[PDB]
């Protein structure tokens, strides 16, 4: 089909921690006699990979893009491929019109509490302009592993005005633990937060 | 504020003893985030109990924790001289603080009298060459933790230029103290001998140094 | 194994500022609730600051609010406490601690002593405390190092770069009428081995950047 | 590209209303034949990755689907010699959804602008779920609320799914004491839908 | 336009059952809150049952709990009220109603009268009430139908299948000493048009399934 | 239960009138789901007001609704004869019930007196052929709604076989009633005439039918 090219942004995890972040480029839609070029960082070991699959695609990565990305500088990734004479162009920078997530941790409903088996904590992150968000959970000061909670994908909210996104996450915990007075937190990671993460902590006492 | 602990508890060997920790509805009351720390002298604190009841790894079952309303208590059975330490409770508070107690000095009664080991060093050649002179009297492995130090020049007592430490707890439950006599080189040289006398529970240990001996 | 090394402690004038660092090893300090806890000499533990997982969301004791700042740097895996407008009451050993599952300090560093004082920093003079003349019997001999006239606390003494620990006793420092500390470290060793074995004390006074190695030989009158 | 065939369920929307429902048969990669068709007139369309795709529907098969009868759709196409086969029936080991309508957080109410109502359907065995909202006795349009995709939740035991939905309303309407309802449509519900209704007076 | 047609009303013995239907058109009865509202003759409106949108989530007045059942067949787009263990105090007009945005009955049907009684169903005798022979050039003439001896209520009367409405007046029924009802429907029309115009009254007594048409001609003594 | 409305309210033309609806905390109190209906005689209810204040399609602004705590009021200004009707308030209750008020009859004062139109029908040939006989006296367009009906056979009063309806409200605010004289065919034939006399506010309207005349 019609050959297409797009750039993929760096990992929100890597950027929010403040460590080195990989910036990736891929070729969708022929043998890999391919040579990539990058604009903003000159002679910085732009690494390639094998041709992963239907029709093949060659992946190109570029390390240490964090400071320029967060500065807002624009990354161009021109890729030469044998099938054509002249190459394709793809542009990607850090998003504008940023909004901070509003984070709400909602207590378990009366219905579940009464049944006194498992009760459900609902984390709602809402009103944030770049779709990309991290959601993590604490019980006490212990971080729960990913496998112990369910997080939905960030989806666009209704508005005629500004384009915001919302995400939900659901942690199921023993009625016992909730009734002992244990704390439960959801931590929301986002580019627009001045302290990288926002934390909301709920207990039965409030 | 500070969670309220007794400044000290004491016990006989093999006894069960308890240390109480009185808090509020914002900390110990309603939550289970109460921790206990042992601090031996010199060393940093060590977690014994967390989550009110749970022993840290290595901690023997002799140590146990409990909660009742707004106060928690540590409990030690088969009390040993090894258990002599400061004990601090801590708790999470509603304001996202961690609040410590005042701390509790634990004493184990009926430990035997141990006589001080006294070592007396004269001024080094290196110190004398710097126009200074110190006699170092080192006092260790005594119990209980009380000595009096008297200094002598020949048979005449000396009180000036004496700096004695308060006795401090060693790792083995006995006490250490040092005493320093400042002299000038000229004072050191122009006396037949100097003595450090350590009196412990009515028994004195004398060490003597002379400028004209080894 | 989890390890925390505090550094930065020393003398600071009242109203002055200090920065404590805390290097983490065998765990990632970002992935946990990390805290500073302080203890004034002779007195009790006081929680100072916490920084929660991943973010820069910090909490402070009211005794410290508007002055101290807890920082984290994930590239170095180190925790910081920026301390400003410091007072006599801030004199303490500062511990960094890793929180486990239940707001419990599971792992503690060795601690760093901040001294807030109008006084001046003075480096120690190290002198050898030479062993006794009798160097041939079944019995032992005491030798040591006199670490004389330093300020502020603390001084650390090791023997043979930590290799020698058996029979080592480093005495708590005397505070003298001059306001300067002196201490002594003594080691009990076999008498027969006095001429053969090398005994070197390694005196560190970090506040004055004074590191001294002093070899302790038997006396010139010894045979 | 590899020749692959798959069947799709009937529209839950159609089945829960109690009306006729289309079972669809597609060759993602011609004439089809169906096992359970007893005079059911199958209908085809224009064939359109965009790499070799054809579709055929079978109407009026709501009754047999809900009975748990198995559907077979075999496709004879000119590229290969012999046909392909695909099996689909209504799912077993069903669990009814647990529905919860959670009130707006204190934070939003104080700001007296828009406030957020959160509908949670949880514990249901087939992924397929409808979520719809009332304000009062008026059903709100689809584009006035955000519903997430139905996702498998964690357990060592049984496979259950959860879905969330979020309706923003004026703090005014909430403080007038207006009712807000989330209605969850699901196969395992004996009354087709489950309704939960909320206001400031609870 | 939204339209609601109730049916099924009639005589039913005390303790008996009866199913009412409500044919909806110009809207989908599934997509709305739908209700039954009843009104006993002379007395007030009483809400009976509701069925919420799409599903079978129903609510009932405590006067009716356990006895009545609201249902909705989406393929016919009709609402139902199943009524069991019926009593004298269930005698009423039963309306179905479409609820709009605010628990408000925005659309109503014409109603169906359910009569709970030990008595027997009797169909009416229809007789023509013939117009006067009076010439009265330019004047009007009264003619009608007499719907005699029926039970229960109601009887409806149209003229020329609802084409004739101006001058039509159908009177409330008399309850006679026998326990049977009689009514009359009269129409005022021009005197000049009496020999030429055909006037047929269309009587419906649904409870007895009696549909009678009666042509109302002038009198045998009459010359135009 | 039932929301409390006044059983009757009266008003003069052009005046403002109000109809109260006293409810509870479970219905009208702290909610806005109050609706008002108009019921003309022999017709289904018509929504006037929903959502306390909102006026249905076609309803003139003469009609207005309001709420105060646990009671609502319909208000009608420029009051007119064609506003004569039964008015019901309703509310959503916390049961998921819809609760109606007891209903209020609205009367408009000082409407002019109208004499009854009277039509007397003799028995039909068809009815006489079925061995029955009914005289039908139809009384329409009278105000106020009170009449007495007297029947005569020749000059003699007849009361037996008389069935008269209570007057009922027409679409035009005037009243209708009917009266029926059951006779046998033999009775019908064997008197010179029968009369239906309708007295309305001291004015009698007599209609007469004979078997012999046409
Ligand atoms: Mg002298
Ligand atoms: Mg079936
Ligand atoms: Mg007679």
């Amino acid at each position: 089909c019609h050959p297409r090219l797009s750039l993929h942004r760096p990992a929100l995890e890597d950027l929010l921690l403040g460590s080195e972040a990989n910036l990736t480029c891929t070729l969708t839609g022929d043998a890999s006699g391919v040579t990539f070029t990058w604009t903003p960082s000159s002679g910085k070991s732009a690494v390639q990979g094998p041709p992963e699959r239907g029709c093949y695609s060659v992946s190109s990565v570029l390390p240490g893009c964090a400071e320029p990305w967060n500065h807002g500088k624009t990354f161009t990734c021109t890729a030469a491929y044998p099938e054509s004479k002249t190459p394709l162009t793809a542009t990607l920078s850090k998003s504008g019109n940023t909004f901070r997530p509003e984070v709400h941790l909602l207590p378990p409903p009366s219905e579940e509490l009464a049944l006194n088996e498992l009760v459900t904590l609902t984390c709602l992150a809402r009103g944030f302009s770049p779709k990309d968000v991290l959601v993590r959970w604490l019980q006490g000061s212990q971080e729960l592993p990913r496998e112990k909670y369910l997080t939905w994908a960030s989806r666009q909210e209704p508005s005629q005005g500004t384009t915001t996104f919302a995400v939900t996450s659901i942690l199921r915990v023993a009625a016992e633990d909730w009734k002992k007075g244990d704390t439960f937190s959801c931590m929301v990671g986002h580019e627009a937060l001045p302290l990288a993460f926002t934390q909301k902590t709920i207990d039965r006492l409030a | 504020s500070v969670l309220t602990q007794p400044p000290s508890v004491s016990g006989a060997p093999g006894q069960r003893v308890t240390i109480s920790c009185a808090g509020t509805s914002s900390d110990i009351g309603g939550r289970t985030y109460v921790s206990w720390y042992q601090q031996l002298p010199g060393t940093a604190p060590k977690l014994l109990i967390y989550k009110v009841t749970i022993r840290a790894s290595g901690v023997p079952d002799r140590f146990s924790g409990s909660k009742s309303g707004t106060s928690a208590s540590l409990a030690i059975t088969g009390l040993q001289a090894e258990d002599e330490a400061d004990y601090y409770c801590a708790s999470h508070r509603s304001n996202n603080n961690i609040v410590f107690g005042g701390g509790t000095k634990l004493t184990v009664l009926g430990q035997p009298k141990a006589a001080p080991s006294v070592t007396l060093f004269p001024p080094s050649s290196e110190e004398l060459q710097a126009n200074k002179a110190t006699l170092v009297c080192l006092i260790s492995d005594f119990y209980p933790g009380a000595v009096t130090v008297a200094w002598k020049a020949d048979s005449s007592p000396v009180k000036a230029g004496v700096e004695t430490t308060t006795p401090s707890k060693q790792s083995n439950n006995k006490y250490a103290a040092s005493s320093y006599l400042s002299l000038t080189p000229e004072q050191w040289k122009s006396h037949r001998s100097y003595s450090c006398q350590v009196t412990h529970e009515g028994s004195t240990v004398e060490k003597t140094v002379a400028p004209t001996e080894c | 194994e989890v390890q925390l090394l505090e550094s930065g402690g020393g003398l600071v004038q009242p109203g002055g500022s200090l920065r404590l660092s805390c290097a983490a090893s065998g765990f990632t300090s970002s992935n946990y609730l990390m805290s500073w806890v302080r203890q004034a000499p002779g007195k009790g533990l006081e929680w100072v600051s916490s920084i929660y997982h991943y973010g820069h969301n910090a909490y402070y004791a009211d005794s410290v609010k508007g002055r101290f700042t807890i920082s984290r740097d994930n590239s170095k895996n180190t925790l910081y406490l920026q301390m400003n407008s410091l007072r006599a009451e801030d004199t303490a050993v500062y511990y960094c601690a890793k929180v486990d599952s239940a707001y419990d300090f599971g792992s503690w560093g060795q601690g760093t002593l901040v001294t807030v004082s109008s006084a001046s920093t003075k480096g120690p003079s190290v002198f050898p405390l030479a062993p006794s003349s009798k160097s041939t019997s079944g019995g032992t001999a005491a030798l040591g190092c006199l670490v004389k006239d330093y300020f502020p606390e603390p001084v650390t003494v090791s023997w043979n770069s930590g290799a020698l620990t058996s029979g080592v006793h480093t005495f708590p420092a005397v505070l003298q009428s001059s306001g300067l500390y002196s201490l002594s470290s003594v080691v009990t060793v076999p008498s027969s081995s006095l001429g053969t074995q090398t005994y070197i004390c390694n005196v560190n006074h970090k506040p004055s950047n004074t590191k001294v190695d002093k070899k302790v030989e038997p006396k010139s009158c010894d045979k």
